[PDB]
Formats: C-alpha cells, sequence, structure tokens
C-alpha cells in the first residue's frame, strides 16, 4: 500500500515542488505504460492493429529532467562549479 | 377527386360552426379545431407558426378564403400510411406489427408534448384496454389516417 | 457539423466552472455567433470565431450521465467529468467512481455504513464490474490477481492528505484480513493502525495551502504465506 | 475546487489521451437492442454482427471512427453522443 502527495502547483513554485511534479512524472509515465500495455493486450484479444494505437510518451519531459545536460543535471553540475548561483544556472538553463 | 368545390362545401358547414357573428370570418384561436374536425393533421408548433405567420399578436382573425389557403397549404404536406408505420415501427420489440400497451401510454402520456386525462380516457374507453400487453399497431395506421 | 435547436452545450462561467445552455437556432458555417438559451435567460449570445473553427463544448446525452465509469461517456472533457462527480456526490451519495483503471475516493467529511462487514461479504469473491466501485473492489482485484499470478501487487493512494488516504488503506487492510479470514489469530491492523500517530508527528507538515500534508512516500508491505495467511506487514519510506 | 483537484491528480489529461483513441465499446446484442430505432427491416439480415457493421458504415461514413472487435464494436469519442442525439431525434419525430 503506497501512499503519496498528488501533483502540486502554487502561487509561487519552488524545489519542493519541483521534486514533486518529477516523482509524479515518474508516476504518470508508469501509468501510461501500464495502461497502453493492457490497452495493447486488449486489442490484441479484440485482434486489433496496434498501429491504431497512438502512444503518447512524456519521456521527452523526463528527459529534460533527469538525463544528461537535464534541469537536475544543470544544478548538480552548478552545486560543485565555483561561485555558481540561481541566476547562472538559469542561464545555463536557457542556453541550452 | 379532392380539393374539387363538392369538398368545398363540407369546409364550409365545419367553417359555419366558428362563425358565429356570421360575417365569413372566424378566430385564430380555434382555426386548429375547425381543420383537425374535418380530419388533417398538423402538428402544434405548426399550427402556432401558420398563426404568427399571419399575426405577432396571435389574437386575430382569418376570412374563409383565406382559410381554404390554410387548409390548400396543410393538404400540399400531407402523411402517408408507410410514414405513420415508420413512426409506431421504431417501437416494435418483434418485429411483426404489434406495440406494448404499458410502452403505448409513455409514448401518450410522458414522452413528447403529451395527450390529456380526456384524451387518454376516450380513447382507452372505446379500444377497451385492462392490460399492458403486445397489441397490433397496423390497424392504427388504417383506421387514423 | 450538426450542432442544432436544442443542442445541450456547455459555456464557460465564473461562479461554477461551467454552465449549460440551449442552443436556441442551427449552426451553419458563417453564423459567426450563436443565439443560447440559458437558465437565468431566454437568450444571452456567445461568439465564435472563424480561427480554430471555434465552438463551445457539445454536452452527453442523459442516458450516460451519473455512470460509475468516466470512460463510459462519448464527449470526455472537463465539464462532463465536473457533471458526473458533482451529481453521484450529491444527489446519490455515491462516494466512490472509476475512470479507466483509476478508482476515484470523493472525502464526504462523515462516515458511512458502506465500509460494513456485510459489504465485505458482499464484494468477496466478485468480479470487478459486477459492482458498483468501492475501494473494497480494489483490494479484492488486488487480492485476486496476487492468488492467480506470482507476481506481486500495488495498491497506489494519491491526492492531497486532506482526502483521507489513511482510511481508503484501514479498509483495504481490514477487507484483507477479513476475506483471508486472518482476523482470528493476526494482530496487525491494531498496530499499524497505532502507528499513525507518530509517522504524523514525525513525517507530516503545514504548507501553505494545508495543514498536515503528507511529505514523504510510505509504503506498507502486508505479508503473506503460502496460504494467503496475513504475515506481519514492513514499512518503508 | 474540485477541477484543480481532477487536474491535479491527472484524470483529465488521462482522459485527454484516453479520447484520441477508441475510448467506448458496445458488444454486439446491446448495441443491436439499443440501435433498432436506426435499422428499417430491409437493413436487418440473418448475423447481428454483420447487420452492426452494414448499419455503422452507413450511419458514419467516415471509416476511423470505429473498430470491429471478435465481441465488441469499439468507438472514438463524439461517435456514440452522435448516434444517441440521432436516436433521440427519430423517437421525438416518431412520438410527435
Amino acid at each position: 500500500v503506497l501512499d503519496i502527495y498528488g501533483f502540486e502547483t502554487f502561487e509561487i513554485n519552488s524545489f519542493e515542488q519541483f521534486c514533486i511534479n518529477y516523482a509524479n512524472e515518474k508516476l504518470q509515465q508508469q501509468f501510461n505504460m501500464h495502461v497502453f500495455k493492457l490497452e495493447q493486450e486488449e486489442y490484441m484479444k479484440e485482434q486489433i492493429p496496434w498501429t491504431l494505437i497512438d502512444f503518447y510518451d512524456n519521456q521527452p519531459c523526463i528527459n529534460l529532467i533527469e538525463s544528461k545536460l537535464g534541469i537536475l543535471d544543470l544544478l548538480d553540475e552548478e552545486c560543485k562549479m565555483p561561485k555558481g548561483t540561481d541566476d547562472t544556472w538559469a542561464q545555463k538553463l536557457y542556453n541550452t | 377527386d379532392q380539393l374539387t368545390e363538392e369538398q368545398i362545401a363540407e369546409f364550409k358547414e365545419a367553417f359555419s360552426l366558428f362563425d358565429k357573428d356570421g360575417d365569413g370570418t372566424i378566430t385564430t384561436k380555434e382555426l386548429g379545431t375547425v381543420m383537425r374536425s374535418l380530419g388533417q393533421n398538423p402538428t402544434e408548433a405548426e399550427l402556432q407558426d401558420m398563426i404568427n405567420e399571419v399575426d405577432a399578436d396571435g389574437n386575430g382573425t382569418i376570412d374563409f378564403p383565406e382559410f381554404l389557403t390554410m387548409m390548400a397549404r396543410k393538404m400540399k404536406d400531407t402523411d402517408s400510411e408507410e410514414e405513420i408505420r415508420e413512426a409506431f415501427r421504431v417501437f416494435d420489440k418483434d418485429g411483426n406489427g404489434y406495440i406494448s400497451a404499458a410502452e403505448l401510454r409513455h409514448v401518450m402520456t410522458n414522452l413528447g408534448e403529451k395527450l390529456t386525462d380526456e384524451e387518454v380516457d376516450e380513447m382507452i374507453r372505446e379500444a377497451d384496454i385492462d392490460g399492458d400487453g403486445q397489441v397490433n399497431y397496423e390497424e392504427f395506421v388504417q383506421m387514423m389516417t | 457539423e450538426l450542432y442544432t435547436k436544442f443542442a445541450r452545450v456547455w459555456i464557460p462561467d465564473p461562479e461554477e466552472v461551467w454552465k449549460s445552455a440551449e442552443l436556441l437556432k442551427d449552426y451553419k458555417p458563417g453564423d459567426k455567433v450563436l443565439l443560447l438559451h440559458l437558465e437565468e435567460g431566454k437568450d444571452l449570445e456567445y461568439r465564435l470565431d472563424p480561427k480554430t473553427g471555434e465552438l463551445p463544448h457539445l454536452r452527453n446525452p442523459d442516458i450516460l450521465v451519473g455512470e460509475n465509469d468516466l470512460t463510459a461517456l462519448s464527449y470526455l472533457h472537463e465539464p462532463a467529468v465536473l457533471h458526473n462527480l458533482r451529481v453521484r456526490f450529491i444527489d446519490s451519495k455515491l462516494i466512490y467512481t472509476y475512470c479507466g483503471i483509476v478508482l476515484v475516493a470523493i472525502n464526504p467529511y462523515e462516515q458511512l455504513p458502506i465500509y460494513g462487514e456485510d459489504i465485505i461479504n458482499a464484494y468477496s469473491g466478485q468480479n470487478m464490474g459486477d459492482m458498483d466501485p468501492h475501494i473494497f473492489a480494489v483490494a479484492e482485484e488486488a487480492y485476486k490477481q496476487m492468488a492467480r499470478d506470482e507476481r506481486n501487487q500495488s495498491i497506489i493512494v494519491s491526492g492531497e492528505s486532506g482526502a483521507g488516504k489513511t482510511v481508503s488503506a484501514k479498509y483495504a487492510m481490514r477487507y484483507f484480513a477479513t476475506v483471508s479470514g486472518s482476523a482470528s489469530e493476526a494482530n496487525v491492523e491494531e498496530k499499524v493502525l497505532a502507528s499513525n500517530p507518530i509517522m504524523e508527528s514525525i513525517g507530516n507538515a503545514k504548507t501553505t495551502r494545508n495543514d498536515n500534508s503528507s511529505r514523504f512516500g510510505k509504503y506498507i508491505e502486508i505479508g503473506f504465506d503460502k496460504r494467503y495467511r496475513i504475515i506481519g506487514a514492513n514499512m518503508r519510506t | 475546487r474540485a477541477v484543480q483537484q481532477l487536474r491535479a491528480c491527472g484524470v483529465l489529461e488521462t482522459i485527454r489521451i484516453s479520447a484520441a483513441g477508441f475510448p467506448s465499446r458496445w458488444t454486439y446484442q446491446e448495441f443491436f437492442s439499443r440501435y433498432r430505432v436506426l435499422m428499417k427491416q430491409k437493413d436487418v439480415l440473418g448475423d447481428r454482427k454483420q447487420t452492426c457493421k452494414n448499419v455503422l458504415e452507413k450511419l458514419i461514413l467516415d471509416k476511423d471512427k470505429y473498430q470491429f472487435g471478435k465481441t465488441k464494436i469499439f468507438f472514438r469519442a463524439g461517435q456514440v453522443a452522435y448516434l444517441e442525439k440521432l436516436r433521440a431525434d427519430k423517437l421525438r419525430a416518431a412520438c410527435i
């Protein structure tokens, strides 16, 4: 039995919410995997071609966060570069 | 041989029942009453739109020649036995010409704009109904056209 | 197109997010504005743009609304969902609804008899579609899948902390204990429930928008033997 | 409050993704029983599956919008609502 917080958005939005939203992104990818898999099974049960079910994939968004040069990667890379700051971090984001 | 001068004689007879001052004119308020007494069959909204095309107040009068115009207007747009059969046939559970006397009450008194307690009592006394079973509707097509 | 006279449509509103309206005249391309009859007045008018081929959201037919599963609707959009949940909750006091695989639980802020043991019996052995949606139906689905296949099972509960996730979990464990027939030996429920005040004291906080917000993922593994008798729980965080 | 909660629980986007595919579905016997209102007695054949195929391709000419599985017809968004609207129109005209 897993109890977890839902997606979060406020007037002022911060790292706590960013992390929460990333966890929710991951859970949503899993949810899409689970649903898409069960749909592929039902489609094969009903003999319907898989090419009709378009797969919506948030992997490009997860890659924007967790992968190399992702928003988290550049945050850690900024934490150990000398005199890094929220402003230059933001600049790296825009540049990248 | 419809709309010859012979048929117009009974149209003058039925019109004369509502021309109570006796001047060749009737009110809009009974125009449906006389048309359906003569057995021509318009809907409620259709009749109301035909009245309000003549007067936006709705409260008025129509002379005998223009009453014949309104009769002729409806006669141009007359139903058929198969068009009336189609209307019953969408409620046929089996496909044999029979409809439930329970669902008939739902069609008469809950669906559509509806039939009154008086219309129900009068029709049910003649039809003699005491039950909810399947009943022949090809009879209704023939007898009510 | 077929946006005809008497067609019902949704229009946005500030007090209640969406309002129902009735199309007072047939739409045709180039009829750039619609005559709409509202509950508040016989005609109030709404405008459409050539840009995007703009149209108001159409409304689902009445047979479909109020259904136990939101995927049964033909138009899938915000007002239809909101309406279905509003009606089921407000008029029928139904606090549970399905969406695809998901179970939606509406917090009533009140105790209800729906958690009784007779209902536990009523859900035991039933298939998912054979019953109206309830947390016991999710618990039963997991329990049957654990028995039918070796693969393990997880119930994931998501929402705000105020929504009452603990109650869902409490009843799911009680359901398992009861359908397993384990409560004549197991004493896990009493202790697991008695663990909540400490977990809330240590793992719970007051946020800008909520009081008693939970700030971690808590995983309770209810262990079973080879006969599906309960074994005492393992907690991970 | 509720719209925001529904957005936060991903319910709305889930529904949005679901709407791009065949979201609804009806068994052949059930569909035939619902839609005889839209079948003249010469449209009715010696098989309910083939009847539903010859009727549905006449009722919705756009062959993307639905698919015939082994035990169920499946539908995109809006298609069932169009069939029920047409059913309500036919029954309204008939009872009038």
